[PDB]
This record gives structure tokens, C-alpha cells and sequence, in this order.
């Protein structure tokens, strides 16, 4: 299949990691960050839209805590809050990035019906030909961070060369993970290597390969 | 167990 534009934008390994389209859709999806943000920061908006009684499956808006921009969320999982039996901790996948961070309800939004028209952004990946040195090390968890350059709106060049299935699910997870995940080759068009990732990871001993 | 993703992002 052909090659991609794409963002890395979460990661939790090298053979788990989610990433973005660059297109109209990331164009898009930048737009709307900007406009759920700007809607959702009001106090006269945020109660149009009050959460009740939330359950797993829900959409919704949240704010995310690192930018304190408002974000899609899938509600993944929901449980006492252990110091307050009155409230809750929730679980969120923020479908359009693919990183997760649990959250206090009161953080949360229903979504507006029309921020649901743009499709979910964030792709879950592994990367191919690739295994852990070992679980992977931190070291090497890092260096893929550093490659990719996630959450820095780094160019990457993404083929998808093969998929595999899903791993035996051992956390409540989200809807569209319970589909094979696809495999890619990720290259980046600016270091001036011609090794891409996967090989640059290997030939440097964070990596075996498969 | 190294299934959750994060993103840290600059400011």
C-alpha cells in the first residue's frame, strides 16, 4: 500500500503508539481544537451540555490537563472515587491524539451533536519488524518518543506493511480496540539517515528484529 | 502494562 503523511501523536510503546493523517483531516481536526476549546471554555456553554449519570461507550468533550484545551474523549471506564464514594474517576481514550489519562467528571462535557461529523483522528499502530530487546525498556520507549518526535507535530512517513491481532485485552479498553492492528514502517523524510525508524532502532540496540 | 498512551506536549 502507498506511503502517508502522519503524526506520531501518543505512544505507549514502539509495538503501541497511535498517529494522525496529515490532510484536510488534520487541518480539520486542528480547526476544531480550536473551536472546542474557544466553545467549551465558557461557563454558559459547559452548562448546555452538564453530564449526568455517564457511562462506558459515552462520547464526550474533556479538558485535557497539559494544554488545558478541550478534547474528544471515549469514556473507557468508570469507578469509585476511593476518597469520595460520592463521585467517580473516569477512564478517558482522547480519540483523536490515542493517549489516555483518567479524570474527574467534573472536567467533563457532554459533546456538541456537530463535533461529531469529523471521524476519529488518532490511528493505533505497532511498528513492524521490530521486538523488545527483553515488555520494552524504558530506554527504548524513549528513544521511539525521540525519533518520532511525538506530540510535536513531527512529518513522518507511514506504509502500512502488515497488521496482526489485537493482544489479549487485560484493561477495559476502547470500543474500535475490541479490528487487526495495523503494522507500519515509519520514516522521517528530515534526518538525514536512509535507515528508517525500525532499522535505525535495531542497528542501535534498542530493538531486535522480528 | 505499557498499553496506555501519553502525550506531552511543549507549553
Amino acid at each position: 500500500s502507498k506511503p502517508m503523511e502522519v503524526y506520531v501523536s501518543a505512544v505507549a510503546s514502539p509495538t503501541k503508539f497511535w498517529v494522525q493523517l496529515i490532510g484536510p483531516q488534520s487541518k480539520k481536526l486542528a480547526s476544531m481544537v480550536q473551536e472546542m476549546t474557544s466553545y467549551y471554555s465558557s461557563a454558559e456553554n459547559r452548562a448546555k451540555h452538564v453530564l449526568t449519570a455517564p457511562y462506558v461507550g459515552q462520547i464526550v468533550a474533556a479538558v485535557f490537563k497539559f494544554d488545558e484545551k478541550w478534547y474528544r474523549a471515549e469514556i473507557v471506564d468508570i469507578m469509585p472515587n476511593q476518597y469520595n464514594p460520592k463521585e467517580q474517576v473516569i477512564d478517558l481514550y482522547f480519540v483523536d491524539y490515542g493517549d489516555s489519562e483518567y479524570i474527574s467528571p467534573a472536567d467533563i462535557c457532554e459533546l456538541r451533536t456537530d463535533f461529531l461529523t469529523l471521524r476519529f483522528q488518532a490511528v493505533e499502530c505497532f511498528l513492524a519488524n521490530v521486538k523488545s530487546t527483553i515488555t520494552w525498556p524504558k530506554s527504548s520507549i524513549a528513544k521511539f518518543e525521540e525519533l518520532t518526535e511525538v506530540a510535536h507535530w513531527r512529518k513522518l512517513i507511514a506504509r502500512v506493511v502488515t497488521y496482526k491481532e489485537r493482544p489479549r485485552a487485560t484493561t477495559a479498553v476502547s470500543a474500535a480496540a475490541k479490528t487487526p492492528l495495523p503494522g507500519v514502517e515509519l520514516f522521517d523524510p528530515a534526518d538525514n539517515s536512509e535507515l528508517n525508524i525500525a532499522d535505525l532502532m535495531i542497528t542501535q540496540g534498542f530493538a531486535l528484529p522480528l | 502494562d505499557q498499553g496506555r498512551g501519553r502525550r506531552r506536549p511543549l507549553n
